[PDB]
């Protein structure tokens, strides 16, 4: 499957 | 005399934006990196 995206600082 | 380019590679998330998540030491970038060049 797709990695999701950790959210950006 | 030697500039770096980390790992940039294109993380965008739901916003539209193109997040970029650096393979520094692990690093996060909202926009075009710094040493993005």
């Amino acid at each position: 499957g797709p990695p999701l995206i950790p959210p950006p600082p | 005399g030697a500039t770096a380019v980390s790992e940039w590679t294109e993380y965008k998330t739901a916003d539209g934006k193109t997040y970029y998540y650096n393979n520094r030491t692990l690093e996060s970038t909202w926009e075009k990196p710094q040493e993005l060049k």
